């Protein structure tokens, strides 16, 4: 039951080189992808032993990919998996989704289908992609639209990069996210957003970095990502890429769940007290430790899952969930208030040049609130502050694009914070 | 990935070579072409500017024009002069004697056929061409004139390629009186073909020398070095590696496609160490600015600032977001996020420590309102028509000109009372 | 006709055709079509020396054309200085108003020169002059930011 991991433009490629690096580690392969399966879901096998990834890397400028095809990974994905443009696409969705993307796009596809081919029963794909980037964000639509055609019956689940001011490189990034979200809300089965400043605010008050780099942010993020996708990996809950959308989605247009993730503790601290599944538990519910900045407890829930990790006994984590039934989390009347509960008895893994502090117990939460209507209010009224002035619009005009697709973008999304003021 | 580099008329090619002796040095490239660095660092981006050559020399992809043919023997015997290719020195033998018209139409353009020959050539032996740089001053002919024909010429040929130029205004402290004719006539240009033109006034530079560094009598010397350390600073992001190029940095720049005129700046400025939070107010300093504008009297549409050095990203950042908070007002508010950092770890020659500035101002309106009111001094009175004339312009395009110059005004000034 | 003759000798610089013009009786205070007359034009031009000449054969140093120019209008603008110090010295009006209220500092002022505005204000230049848009030649000085041109006008 094969997924196939799409990586596309620079946010992309860097976490999918984060998460391949954690995935490889956790299963026990090396980076040349021999091993001393319920992993061959994510990785094919050769006749000669290598276990290869099922991962596509795409970028329109090749700088990026170049470090993969030299990196200590060089020799682990199928390098024809390596795709690579010569000019990018300039901060400029018009530029990655109709002119610059579409040089590529049929060559993507072909390599795709190359992957697709080796599948006996292929469940659908995970694409990986920053909002902000004109690659990220047009190339990533251009894809979905393509996918869907040609993988009419495949699920499709996402890695959002959410953009943040602190490591931002574009001022137009706020039309790239909304015209990106647009055109793809009706190609994507469940996205997961990440907030680069809520990673951020994590590697600073956590891990005690100053000026985190994109290598700090990368390895945290794929440590969320191993937790949402080790059920694929391994042996119960979310086995199946329909499976996330049954529990996390039962409203299709509000397929964006919050992740929470605890414990993250400093690798300076290898010694630390060791957080019961109690503790960690109640951690999911504080602020500090979520993807995306925003409050739940002014949100309702639509669905939780709790995915734990490590020396995790079934009893404790449900006399912790009774403590959280009654202790403010409010579900819609229309759905289960019940938890599902995934349990990985696996210890949770570190890259040795990481950050983190092994841990016995991890959880990642997975809960579709109302409450992330917060984080599209923000970016959307960016989008306004701009388009009202028509501030750099000419840009995408100029590269394939409408004008009128801006505003019947941002109907789009103001449609669906309805839907969430709705809901909620 | 590859720039090309054209330099026309005497500020032209003067600005020019001294861009290529400073950034040469930067990268350890000897008046020779051969590599002499310690870092490899000067190598990963050397194909934007340089070409790779037979014997692995390295060669400017830098082109050199005028309509005098005195401009090109002194070039030559500067000390890199004999690094620039000899095919790619293409020169009249009668100067267009500060007349735009002979620059764009008769002299001109009788050799501007030779220059897309050789730029043409270039161009095929690029990887990935970036676009094109010009440098050149506004206020004589040939710059100005053939400057702005080999703008459209390149425009109609490369259409998405980025046209940046360097373009020197002229002022009455650094000066004929048909000065603001020539640069009238090519600022209508620029505002149609170019996708960024960095603004260096002369009347800035003359006021920084004379009264910041206290040089009696400023030299063209003393006004180039200010210049030249502008043009390094500027193209630093684009000569050692974020992930962004002329389109990207272009994008982020340019909110409006005829608003693409930057004022820029430099800190410190010195004639031939500072701290962060030195560096970062003398950088928004109107007695910083290459353009003789004040910040403070107009308003940010975006802002880029390089520093270079070995500093505190964390202190840069601080007092970065200080500078915006405590002058919250002289940024626009409808677009968030527009000023933008990046630090590059290699210092410029001769300091540890420096920055440059990259404004996107509404304020640079009163450099083009000085050149207005003087282009209407003059062109009320109809002085030294009949010398443009003669060469078969109409009058309607001065008034043409003219008009366009007030509408880029009215612009600015719309800009710059918007509220959100 | 030689007034159009003598116009177009002191446009050029023509020294010694200037001073054959004028022995066959060329009308020294001749007007083009816009009523520019050869003074107007040797000042516009720089020629010294024919300034000189015309004003010593009865040109009006204070002849206007169309648009209320005079001849120390345009050598202010254009920026002669020894024409200007020969104009005042033969009477020039210092505080000439054009037809866009313009006076000789107003134009001195513009173009940046300042050896000009020195002697202008001199000979009584009127800093409170206004322009139609009610600039005086300190407004334009403060305006345009030009520092050395408005300590030049408060002495
Ligand atoms: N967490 C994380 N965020 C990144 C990374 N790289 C970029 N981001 C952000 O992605 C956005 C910029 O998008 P990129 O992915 O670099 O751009 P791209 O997809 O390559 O598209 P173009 O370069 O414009 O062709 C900004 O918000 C960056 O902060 C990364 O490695 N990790
Ligand atoms: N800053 C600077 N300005 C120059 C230089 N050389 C000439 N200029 C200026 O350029 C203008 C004259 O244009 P110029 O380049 O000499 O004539 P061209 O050869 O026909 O293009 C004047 O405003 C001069 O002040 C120089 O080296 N540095
Ligand atoms: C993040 C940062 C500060 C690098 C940035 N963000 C948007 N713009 C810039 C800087 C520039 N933006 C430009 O447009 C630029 C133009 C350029 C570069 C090389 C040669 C000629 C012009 N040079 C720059 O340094
Ligand atoms: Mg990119
Ligand atoms: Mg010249």
């Amino acid at each position: 039951r094969e997924c196939i991991s799409i990586h596309v433009g620079q946010a992309g490629v860097q976490i999918g080189n984060a998460c391949w690096e954690l995935y490889c580690l956790e299963h026990g392969i090396q980076p040349d992808g021999q091993m001393p399966d319920s992993f061959n879901t994510f990785f094919s096998e050769t006749g000669a032993g290598k276990h290869v990834p099922r991962a596509v890397f795409v970028d329109l400028e090749p700088t990026v990919i170049d470090e993969v095809r030299t990196g200590t990974y060089r020799q682990l994905f199928h390098p024809e998996q390596l795709i690579t443009g010569k000019e990018d696409a300039a901060n400029n969705y018009a530029r990655g989704h109709y002119t610059i993307g579409k040089e590529i796009i049929d060559l993507v596809l072909d390599r795709i289908r190359k992957l697709a081919d080796q599948c006996t029963g292929l469940q659908g794909f995970l694409v990986f992609h920053s909002f902000g980037g004109g690659t990220g964000s047009g190339f990533t639509s251009l894809l979905m639209e393509r996918l869907s055609v040609d993988y009419g019956k495949k699920s499709k689940l996402e890695f959002s990069i959410y953009p943040a001011p602190q490591v931002s490189t574009a001022v137009v990034e706020p039309y790239n996210s909304i015209l990106t979200t647009h055109t793809t809300l009706e190609h994507s089965d469940c996205a997961f957003m990440v907030d680069n400043e809520a990673i951020y605010d994590i590697c600073r008050r956590n891990l005690d970095i100053e000026r985190p780099t994109y290598t700090n942010l990368n390895r945290l993020i794929s440590q969320i990502v191993s937790s949402i996708t080790a059920s694929l990996r391994f042996d119960a809950l979310n086995v199946d890429l329909t499976e996330f959308q049954t529990n996390l989605v039962p409203y299709p247009r509000i397929h964006f769940p919050l992740a929470t993730y605890a414990p993250v503790i400093s690798a300076e601290k290898a010694y630390h007290e060791q957080l019961s599944v109690a503790e960690i538990t109640n951690a999911c519910f504080e602020p500090a430790n979520q993807m995306v900045k925003c409050d739940p407890r002014h949100g309702k829930y639509m669905a939780c899952c709790l995915l734990y990790r490590g020396d995790v006994v079934p009893k404790d984590v449900n006399a912790a969930i009774a403590t959280i039934k009654t202790k403010s989390i409010q579900f819609v009347d229309w759905c289960p208030t019940g938890f599902k509960v995934g349990i990985n008895y696996q210890p949770p893994t570190v890259v040795p040049g990481g950050d983190l502090a092994k841990v016995q117990r991890a959880v990642c939460m997975l809960s579709n609130t109302t409450a992330i209507a917060e984080a599209w209010a923000r970016l959307d009224h960016k989008f306004d502050l701009m388009y009202a002035k028509r501030a750099f619009v000419h840009w995408y005009v100029g590269e394939g694009m409408e004008e009128g697709e801006f505003s019947e973008a941002r109907e789009d999304m103001a449609a669906l914070e309805k839907d969430y003021e709705e809901v909620g | 990935r590859e720039i090309v580099h054209i330099q026309a008329g005497q500020c032209g090619n003067q600005i020019g070579a001294k861009f290529w002796e400073v950034i040469s040095d930067e990268h350890g490239i000897d008046p020779s072409g051969n590599y002499v660095g310690d870092s490899d660092l000067q190598l990963e981006r050397i194909s934007v500017y340089y070409n790779e050559a037979s014997s692995h020399k390295y060669v400017p992809r830098a082109i050199l024009v005028d309509l005098e043919p005195g401009t090109m023997d002194s070039v030559r015997s500067g000390a890199f002069g004999h690094l620039f290719r000899p095919d790619n020195f293409i020169f009249g033998q009668s100067g267009a004697g500060n007349n735009w018209a002979k620059g764009h139409y008769t002299e001109g353009a009788e050799l501007v056929d030779s220059v897309l020959d050789v730029v043409r050539k270039e161009c095929e032996n690029c990887d990935c061409l970036q676009g094109f740089q010009l440098t050149h001053s506004l206020g004589g002919g040939t710059g100005s004139g053939m400057g702005t024909l080999l703008i459209s010429k390149v425009r109609e040929e490369y259409p998405d390629r980025i046209m940046n130029t360097f373009s020197v205004v002229p002022s009455p402290k650094v000066s004929t009186v048909v000065e603001p004719y020539n640069a009238t006539l090519s600022i209508h240009q620029l505002v149609e073909n170019t996708d960024e033109t960095y603004c260096i006034d002369n009347e800035a530079l003359y006021d920084i020398c004379f009264r910041t560094l206290k040089l009696a009598t400023p030299t063209y010397g003393d006004l180039n070095h200010l210049v030249s350390a502008t043009m390094s600073g500027v193209t630093t992001s684009l000569r050692f590696p974020l992930n962004a190029d002329l389109r990207k940095l272009a994008v982020n720049m340019v909110p409006f496609p005829r608003l693409h005129f930057f004022m820029p700046g430099f800190a410190p400025l010195t004639a031939r160490a500072l701290t962060v939070p030195e560096l970062t107010q003398q950088m928004f300093d109107a007695k910083n600015m290459m353009a003789a504008c004040d910040p403070r009297h107009g308003r940010y549409l975006t802002v880029a600032t390089v520093f270079r050095g070995r500093m505190s990203m964390k202190e840069v950042d601080e007092q970065m977001l200080a500078i915006q908070s405590k002058n919250s007002s002289y940024f626009v508010e409808w677009i968030p996020n527009n000023v933008k950092v990046a630090v590059c770890d290699i210092p410029p020659r001769g300091l540890k420590m420096s920055s440059t500035f990259i404004g996107n101002s509404t304020a640079i309106q009163e450099l083009f309102k000085r050149i207005s009111e003087q282009f209407t001094a003059m062109f009320r009175r109809k002085a030294f028509l009949h010398w443009y004339t003669g060469e078969g312009m109409d009058e309607m395009e001065f008034t043409e000109a003219e008009s366009n110059m007030n509408d880029l005004v009215s612009e600015y000034q719309q800009y710059q009372d918007a509220t959100a | 006709d030689l007034g159009k003759k003598l116009l177009e000798a002191a446009r050029a610089g023509q020294d010694d055709e200037v001073r054959i013009l004028m022995a066959n009786g060329a009308d020294v205070n001749a007007t083009d079509a816009s009523g520019l007359t050869p003074l107007h034009l040797a000042a516009t031009y720089g020629h010294l020396e024919i300034v000189e000449v015309l004003l010593k054969h009865g040109a009006d140093v204070n002849a206007i054309d169309i648009m209320g120019s005079t001849p120390l209008h345009l050598a202010a603008l254009i920026g002669h200085l020894e024409i200007v110090e020969v104009l005042l010295k033969h009477g020039a009006d210092v505080n000439a108003v054009d037809t866009w209220g313009d006076t000789p500092l107003h134009l001195a002022a513009i173009m940046g020169h300042l050896e000009i505005v020195e002697v202008l204000l001199k000979h009584g230049a009127d800093v409170n002059a206004q322009d139609k848009f009610g600039k005086t030649a300190f407004d334009i000085s403060i305006d345009n930011g030009n520092e050395d041109l408005a300590e030049i006008l408060q002495k």
